[PDB]
């Protein structure tokens, strides 16, 4: 099923990558939140 | 077929993985937001304490100076 | 594209869509609180 | 049943929307991270400023007190 499976495959790969980037930003965000707790010490 | 195109079973597979991850992200974000709240309350309390403590020494200073003026003249 | 596959594909897709709706919800809460940080120093 | 199943075309369309939504989500978190760093540096600076002003007042208070008792 070229152009359709091909397309779905492309789209599923972009989604995966993109969500990897979100996890990245959350990680950073959690790190900053950690330091915040250290501010109040 | 093409190595670089998913078979239907591979498609379904990718979908299941994405479900897992997305679910993980949801719970992670929930935990992140609870952390935000907690930090917010912590900083709120802490800044307030900083203000009070300054206020105290500021007033103490003011009164000490008033007394210095009144009792020298 | 087969029936079984599309059904499971459709079910996954709807779930991801729904799960994402809740994720943006969280994002919105995060933003709300972040805005509030800006006012901690201000009196 | 038949209505409640997506077509390949429709599935693809959801993929596009979902990607877009995830992209917006990622970018919005990038900005949040930047803003938080800002908030953090602002709060660090602020508290340092409060501390300084505090121990300034504390010094001024003690100096007003000993100088008062300095006479006579």
């Amino acid at each position: 099923s070229s152009n359709t499976l091909v397309e779905m495959t492309l789209g599923m790969k972009k989604l995966k990558e993109e969500m990897e980037g979100v996890v990245k930003e959350l990680a950073e965000n959690n790190h900053i939140l950690e330091r915040f707790g250290s501010l109040t010490m | 077929p093409n190595l670089d195109t998913f078979t239907p079973e591979e498609l379904l597979q990718q979908m299941k993985e994405l479900l897992t991850k997305n679910h993980q992200l949801k719970e992670a974000m929930k935990l992140n937001n609870q952390a935000m709240k907690g930090r917010f309350e912590e900083l709120s309390a802490w800044t307030e304490k900083q203000k009070e403590e300054r206020q105290f020494f500021e007033i103490q200073s003011k009164e000490a100076k008033e007394r210095l003026m009144a009792l020298s003249h």
